């Protein structure tokens, strides 16, 4: 979606998540990642 | 979002936006016994 | 029409019509 | 009736409805969107 048009749009599903990681770990939160963040704590959908 | 909603138009070609659903057309009622959770309707080749 | 051909024509049998509104027409 | 059939297909984008897709991104990749959508549909037309 792009950053300026959330806003007209109607959501069907939405979920909100809260957590806090490290600096090195953001960059990490992506669709499709490896490291033990993405495949052993918080795994993206493929299709995101 | 925060739109504001506008009184319903009959019978003239006009766009119309049913909760995000945008579309271009007229506008009529019609005799179709809608269950109570059917929202949509859809025909031959799957067009609103 | 002579009866063969009200046959011929009663036999041939030609929501459909709606769904051609997407640019296709048909002439007569 | 397949002519029909085949206009509601992705060709590998994300959506297959026009308006739902420009008002889903901004215009510079929007367009590279709507590309494969034109190639399919040119080529369901000089198939036809």
């Amino acid at each position: 979606v792009s950053p300026t048009k959330l806003n007209d749009l109607c959501f069907t599903n939405v979920y909100a998540d809260s957590f806090v990681i490290r600096g090195n770990e953001v960059s990490q939160i992506a669709p499709g990642q490896t490291g033990n963040i993405a495949d052993y704590n918080y795994k993206l959908p493929d299709d995101f | 979002g925060p739109k504001k909603s506008t009184n319903l138009v009959k019978n003239k070609c006009v766009n119309f936006n049913f909760n995000g659903l945008t579309g271009t057309g007229v506008l009529t009622e019609s005799n179709k016994k809608f269950l109570p959770f059917q929202q949509f309707g859809r025909d031959i080749a799957d067009t609103t | 029409r002579s009866p063969i051909e009200d046959l011929l024509f009663n036999k041939v049998t030609l929501l459909i019509c709606a769904q051609k509104f997407n640019g296709l027409t048909v002439l007569p | 009736n397949t002519l029909v059939k085949q206009l509601s297909s992705k060709f590998g984008a994300i959506s297959s409805v026009l308006n739902d897709i420009l008002s889903r991104l901004d215009p510079p990749e929007a367009e590279v969107q709507i590309d494969r959508l034109i190639t399919g549909r040119l080529q369901s037309l000089q198939t036809y």
